[PDB]
């Protein structure tokens, strides 16, 4: 199932909230550990895991890039905003097979 | 007398450091008469091939002790047990890894 | 408290039915060996 | 010792006509000693289950 | 420091199996890690076909139940991916990527390398 992302043509300012949610096709998080990544990638770069579990950041990225997430909705919100947060977001589900992957998140600092 | 010891390993790397080892050991320990000669003997995927390498090549030689690492595909862990047969057959020990 | 170092299918079908029931709350608590740790039973793997 | 071989193979006969009642089908050897069958034990087991 | 190194045929023919090629430098094949193929397509969007583990599982898509095979050597540290009944429509960017095995890290993707079919 091509899972669905939100929102796709957003304007964040440097301060605000940058909330980018997106739904899968049934309850990806199962007793209470999630299993919903977000990846962060550079167009140029090969793609990176930035966010595992949906809930943890690994050893090596300050705290600026949170979120949550349950069932279908996950989110991932970026405390504070900066330069490098405009970068291309997909939100990936491994679970069983076949493990289809999120779409695309295009995010413009202003 | 020479001593042939036979290793049974998977990557090149893995018989020039097995060759490098003994020769560390033989510059560690005595080497006036007991000086060994490393040879490698690469994994085939057959019991039955190993049985022939270790018999063709080895035995000839005269190996004291030989050496096993455990199977590429653990499916049937059944590599070194033909080993272990010929080393057994007049109850030699093996170093298993 | 169980205890079991098999192979990992039958790890991962006991995580998959203890995961379906209540078996992974405060107070289910156990080891596990060597193998049964790296790959789908490390999937199911519960938290802790 | 020849007692012991005729009871042998008696029971190796029965044991083949047992399976030949059960599947009707010569499990064919190996091809060479190198192949060694992976799929093909059950062919071999349902013989061991007469044996 | 360990990384990947892709190899192909770069320009694959009708009805023929694609064989890609994928190295690992300072690691081992056998000892841990998975090694997943991603065809990545240019509107950023990964499709992952199949991936082999260090003992020998090849966990594929479910479409590809007949179709795909994922082989290694050990002693030269490689691995070959064979795609068979084939297309046109395989226009793009292959990835040899790695995550280990038991769905645990993702670390080292590689760089991959775009690809055309006529
Ligand atoms: C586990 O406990 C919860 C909370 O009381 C309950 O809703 C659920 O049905 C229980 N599950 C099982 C499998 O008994």
């Amino acid at each position: 199932i091509v899972l669905t992302q939100s929102p796709a043509s957003l304007a964040v300012s440097l301060g605000q909230r940058a909330t980018i949610s997106c739904k899968a096709s049934q309850s990806v998080d199962y007793d209470g550990n999630s299993y919903m990544n977000w990846y962060q990638q550079k167009p140029g770069q090969p793609p990176k895991l930035l966010i595992y579990a949906a809930s943890n950041l690994e050893s090596g990225i300050p705290a600026r890039f949170s979120g949550s997430g349950s069932g279908t909705d996950f989110t991932l919100n970026i405390h504070p905003v900066e330069e490098e947060d405009a970068a291309t977001y997909y939100c990936q589900q491994g679970n069983e097979d076949p493990p289809t992957f999120g779409g695309g998140t295009k995010l413009e600092i202003k | 007398k020479i001593v042939n010891i036979g290793a049974v390993l998977s990557t090149r790397k893995h018989e020039q450091m097995f060759r490098e080892a003994v020769n560390q050991a033989n510059k560690r320990h005595g080497s006036w008469k007991i000086q060994l000669n490393a040879t490698s003997v690469t994994h085939k995927p057959n019991a039955i091939q190993m049985a022939l390498s270790v018999c063709e090549d080895l035995i000839s030689s005269q190996v004291y002790a030989i050496l096993v690492s455990h199977p590429p595909t653990p499916n049937d862990h059944f590599t070194p047990t033909p080993v272990s047969y010929t080393a057994g057959f007049y109850r030699i020990p093996v170093l298993g890894l | 408290v169980i205890i079991l170092s098999a192979s990992e299918d039958d790890a991962a079908t006991v995580y998959r039915a203890a995961a379906m029931l209540n078996m992974t709350g405060s107070g289910y608590v156990w080891l596990v060996g060597e193998r049964e740790i790296s790959g789908n039973a490390l999937r199911y793997a519960p938290d802790g | 010792l020849p007692a012991r071989v005729r009871d042998g193979i008696a029971i190796i006969t029965t044991a083949a006509s047992d399976m030949l009642s059960e599947h009707s089908f010569i499990p064919e050897p190996k091809s060479s000693c190198y192949n060694t069958h992976e799929k093909r034990i059950y062919q071999s087991n349902m013989l061991n289950r007469y044996l | 420091d360990v990384q990947l190194q892709e190899s192909g045929p770069g320009l694959v023919k009708p009805s023929q199996s694609l064989s890609l090629t994928c190295t690992v430098t300072g690691y081992s094949i056998t000892s841990d890690y998975a090694w997943n193929w991603i065809r990545q397509f240019p509107g950023n969007k990964l499709e992952w076909m199949g991936y082999i583990s260090y003992s020998g599982s090849t966990g594929y898509n479910p479409s590809l139940k007949s179709r795909i095979s994922i082989t290694r050597d050990t002693s030269k540290n490689q691995f070959f991916l064979q795609l068979n009944s084939v297309t046109t429509e395989d226009t793009a960017t292959y990835y040899c990527a790695r995550l280990y095995y038991g769905f645990y890290g993702m670390d080292y993707w590689g760089q991959g390398t775009s690809v055309t079919v006529s």
